[PDB]
RNA sequence: UCAUCUAGACAGCCGGACGGUGGCCAUGGAAGUCGGAAUCCGCUAAGGAGUGUGUAACAACUCACCGGCCGAAUGAACUAG
């Protein structure tokens, strides 16, 4: 037989990620993560929905399975 | 507070012996205007023998970030006093402004030294132009290559309550 | 008489151990503090007093 | 077919050593004060090679040896034991002929190599009229040749 | 410090199989099988290719990153135990009092039972934890063998056998009876 | 300091690459000291011995790698504990002599690059 | 605050750890290691006129130094939450 581990994946952040951002003033919008400050912040922009470029941090957005 | 960065120029007041005196200038990270006037006579009068009421000041700028959406490293001296004695230390800061920066520094010193904010001294805040002069771990952490990872239990706050399935942890 | 090598070997187990000053515990013989909590974890160590 | 060394002041324990031999003691010193009497005054490394009836003895080369009796000596009782500190003009013809004598022996490096390693030795030496004993080895090139 | 990635491995031979779901590891073997709950240490596991198996932290404290060297450590000790096994050689020390050791039964359970240690008429029994069998060996004088798989049984069950022999109320510098482990490897060792 | 003396090191190796086209690659195991002084001088005239950390040894080639393009070669044998013999001799004197000196219970050649071939020899 | 560091650092194994020279006084002896002073060269990749064990003195063993494996940060002293 062969070695079977369950994988568990979930929802990395990186640059190119895709999230949502769940409360302020933007509050629904999507944005692409720019660049990560660090453990906890990251630089995000928002352009076509209209979210200006900011760092936020990361318990103000959910994170998409997109990239 | 949610500190800004000002200017402030400043001078003796202009005698018959000698006018034009030679307009001394500082940067200081403030809340308004006031504190930011009161910290500068606060290190002049450290620093050369004037006070307010022997000098007065010319100008007062805000000073705003040049590129507000560029993620820096700074490099930040600072003095502090201890209840024993007073350090010199250098902590080196990941963020994208220099109010900011100095905003998480005061958190930081605050948090892991108990010093207040008429303890701390800033010596000098300065951008780290290139990497692997970055001297900490905590923030050469950050810098490598594809730099990815997960946000393990995440916690989603409710609204109602009462919740009527048992929540999961997923992210 | 044990046995030389018998005599090592027990004596690895019963010998060769180190005793904090402050809390009389038998320690390791390479040990740098204290494993008890009561005396603080002290770096106060002793070796375990011989014979001969 | 037995070889022994022993450090000898001149003009002369061993007996110990002798009764592994089946020596006399008496017979022995005299033999030795024989060999170190070109300066007993001095310990000196002597070599005893035994025949199996008899031994035969030599002084072995020493630097520190060669470079005391080089340092002009007046004769000491040595009933005195004073320090007796040794002070010594430059000798460098001496220290060169010392450096000779040794031959690379033992594979002395080179042999201005041998020559500055014969002026280490003299640090009980003065060495030199005005300088610290090899402290200008490096400096001066001269007598390399006659080392060799 | 928050160390935000650490991450060590784990070497799987051809012979055995790991299966882990949620933190429950099974390794499979020639000489059998063992199991590990780990649902205490909070870390992820990852196979890569099938012989090897990544272990990893996320933004782990200083503890949670020794906790992540200590569960590799685990997890490739039951590896090595259902490979070669492991073996315990442990002797008896005795003066004047000759140690008799022997295996009795009481209802089917396998004790171990140490007659006439330092003379006295009492009868020291430890038990026998499943898994491992003892063979007093021969040709050495004196010597009982432990061998297994897992390592906490084996050494256990020695060090159960090596506590009930303490003397009391005299100077065990001097008094230095008992039964010590001189020997740890494996059943299979420089295989 | 450090770096300086490292300096040294790399300058003189890339000029006895240089001076002499015989070259030994030798390994030593359990030498003492004065074993390999005393090889050391029965080999002054016409040889020369050098020992070096590997690390420091391998970065060096490669820096001088342009230059003398067929050292390249002598790279994959300088693993393991080796020592270099710069040689006017061609080859057999030298590996002789090596070899015999001091064997006591021991000094190999373990090869021999010269004019940019090498030999298992 | 000092140091070391992909030209290979700190742990762990393995190998060498040498000659002048038993350096000079002093001792019945003390050869790196009872002490007093000096503390320098050679060969070096590297090795103290010695870090301990060590013998009457030796011999012997180990060190701090350099090397193969390891490939990346680590050691000492101090400060305060
Ligand atoms: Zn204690």
């Amino acid at each position: 037989t062969d070695s079977i581990v369950k994988a568990s994946n979930w929802r990395l952040v990186e640059v190119g990620r895709v999230v949502l951002i769940k409360k302020g003033q933007s509050a629904g919008k999507l944005a692409a993560i720019v660049e990560i400050i660090d453990q906890k912040k990251v630089l995000i922009d928002g352009p076509k929905a209209g979210v200006p470029r900011q760092a936020i941090n990361l318990g103000q957005v959910v994170l998409t399975p997109l990239t | 507070a949610h500190f800004k960065e000002y200017q402030v120029i400043g001078r003796r007041l202009p005698t018959e012996s000698v006018p034009e005196p030679k307009l001394f200038r500082m940067r200081i990270f403030a809340s308004n205007e006031v504190i930011a006037k009161s910290r500068y006579w606060y290190f002049l009068q450290k620093l050369h023998k004037v006070k307010k009421a022997s000098g007065e000041i010319v100008s007062i700028n805000q000073i705003n970030e040049a590129h507000p959406t560029k993620v820096k490293n700074f490099g930040v001296w600072v003095r502090y006093d201890s209840r024993s004695g007073t350090h010199n230390m250098y902590k080196e800061i990941r963020d994208v402004s220099r109010v900011a920066a100095v905003e998480t520094l005061y958190q930081d010193m605050a948090a892991r030294h108990r010093a207040r904010f008429r303890s701390i001294h800033i010596l000098k805040v300065a951008e780290i132009e290139k990497t692997a002069d970055v001297k900490r771990q905590y923030v050469k952490q950050f810098l490598t290559k594809d730099l990815k990872f997960p946000l393990p239990h995440r916690v989603q706050k409710s609204t109602k309550t009462f919740s009527y399935k048992r929540p999961s942890t997923f992210y | 008489i044990i046995e030389p090598s018998l005599k090592a070997l027990a004596s690895k187990y019963n010998c060769d151990k180190s005793v904090c000053r402050k809390c009389y515990a038998r320690l390791p013989p390479r040990a740098t503090n204290c494993r008890k909590r009561k005396c603080g974890h002290t770096n106060q160590l002793r070796p375990k007093k011989k014979l001969k | 077919v037995k070889y022994l060394y022993l450090r000898a002041v001149g003009g002369e324990l061993a007996p110990k050593i002798g009764p592994l031999g089946l020596s006399p003691k008496k017979v022995g010193e005299d033999i030795a004060k024989a060999t170190k009497e070109f300066k007993g005054i001095k310990v000196t490394v002597q070599l005893k090679i035994q025949n199996r009836q008899a031994a035969a003895s030599v002084v072995p080369s020493a630097s520190s040896l060669v470079i005391t009796a080089l340092k002009e000596p007046p004769r000491d009782r040595k009933k005195d034991k004073n320090v007796k500190h040794s002070g010594n003009i430059q000798l460098d013809e001496i220290i060169e002929i010392a450096r000779q004598m040794r031959d690379k022996s033992f594979g002395r490096t080179l042999a201005s190599v041998t020559k500055e390693i014969l002026g280490t030795a003299q640090s009980v030496g003065c060495r030199v009229d005005f300088k610290n004993p090899h402290d200008i080895i490096e400096g001066i090139n001269a007598g390399e040749i006659e080392i060799p | 410090m928050k160390y935000i990635q650490t991450e060590q491995q784990i070497e799987v031979p051809e012979g055995v199989t790991v299966s882990i779901k949620s933190r429950i590891v099974k390794v499979v073997g020639p000489r059998g099988t063992l199991t590990k709950n780990l649902k205490h240490i909070d870390v992820t596991f990852t196979k890569v290719n099938n012989q090897l198996i990544k272990v990893a932290v996320h933004n782990g404290g200083r503890k949670h990153v020794a906790a992540l060297r200590t569960v590799k450590s685990l997890v490739d000790n039951m590896i090595t135990g259902v490979t070669k096994g492991y073996k315990y050689k442990m002797r008896y020390v005795y003066a004047h009092f000759p140690i008799n050791v022997n295996i009795v039964e009481k209802d089917g359970a396998k004790f171990i039972e140490v007659r006439n240690f330092l003379g006295d008429k009492k009868i020291r029994n430890v038990p026998v934890r499943d898994g491992v069998t003892i063979e007093f060996s021969t040709n050495v004088k004196d010597e009982i063998v432990l061998s297994g798989n897992s390592v906490e049984d084996v050494s256990q069950n020695a060090a159960d056998l090596q506590q009930i022999c303490r003397v009391r109320n005299k100077d065990i510098r001097k008094f230095l009876d008992g039964i010590y482990v001189s020997h740890k490897g494996f059943i299979t060792e420089d295989l | 300091g450090i770096r300086e003396k490292k300096a040294e090191y790399f300058a003189k190796l890339r000029e006895y690459l240089e001076e002499y086209k015989s070259l030994f690659v030798v390994g030593v195991d359990n030498v003492s000291s004065q074993q390999m002084h005393e090889v050391r001088k029965e080999l002054r005239g016409r040889a020369v011995v050098l020992m070096g950390k590997n690390t420091m040894v391998r970065r060096a080639i490669r820096g001088f790698l342009s230059d003398l393009p067929d050292f390249e070669k002598l790279l994959p044998f300088v693993k393991g504990n080796v020592g270099f013999v710069f040689t006017n001799e061609p080859l057999t004197e030298i590996k002789n002599v090596i070899v015999s000196n001091r064997v006591a219970a021991g000094l190999t050649v373990v090869q021999v690059y010269d004019n940019g071939q090498v030999f298992p020899s």
